[PDB]
């Protein structure tokens, strides 16, 4: 049972692409934020999300799991605010993988 | 709340031209569902999935 | 009734050649995203092809 | 009535000939797989057929 925490390192990725190219080696034990909308730019610093915002995480499984996730598996886990509803997780695995880039959910 | 159930956005064709050895300019088509207030076109982000991509 | 155009070669660095399959979608600020799926035909004969 | 199950032998015989003579020496509970026709090479390790193998 993993718990992770805010990590130090965040980019304003609004009109670029290769979301899985650029600054992706602050890891292992936390995640990383990146901003795909924002049009009166309250989440730009301080990390701030107004309503209509998008907003996308990235975290890394090889350096926080010290392993691999293989396939026919089932993970729960929840996003909890600092006040809010979490959202819940459930990402039961495919049974093959074909290509460089599978979706989950 | 209503609002968000509402509205929708309706593709309709999908087009590609080719010319050299492989296709490269997409043309897609586009309508709005018919229960949509007002889709504003400067802050809409399309996702695009390939080799890794 | 609004098309859009998206060049492949320069933003992929590269081509989109045959037997491929791609999806995607169109997210509008509030309302429901359509899904795309154009799934490539074996073979090229015209200079414009229909894909969907 | 005989219930079979994979057995742990292969072949990649895409080119060859003589199907009566390749590496029929692993049998007596299970059955052997051989290819013949596979484009993206998703069946050549742990057996996974797609759409036209």
């Amino acid at each position: 049972s993993v718990v992770l925490g805010y990590g130090g390192n965040q980019d304003m990725s609004s009109g670029n692409s290769s979301v899985f190219s650029n600054d992706t080696g602050a890891t292992a034990t936390t995640f990383q934020v990146n901003i795909l909308q924002d049009y009166d730019d309250s989440a730009v610093d301080n990390a701030v999300i107004n309503k209509g915002d998008a907003v996308a995480l990235i975290v890394d499984v090889n350096a926080s799991f010290a392993g691999e996730i293989p396939e026919r598996t089932a993970i729960s886990g929840k996003v909890q605010p600092e006040f809010g509803a979490p959202g819940v997780i459930s990402f039961t695995t495919p049974a093959s993988y074909t290509t460089t880039l599978v979706e989950l959910q | 709340s209503t609002e968000q159930v509402a509205s929708g956005l309706l593709i309709n064709g999908i087009t590609g031209s080719v010319g050299t050895s492989d296709v490269k300019l997409l043309a897609i088509y586009l309508a709005p569902n018919a229960g949509s207030s007002a889709i504003d076109l400067a802050q809409t982000k399309v996702m695009l999935d390939y080799n890794g991509k």
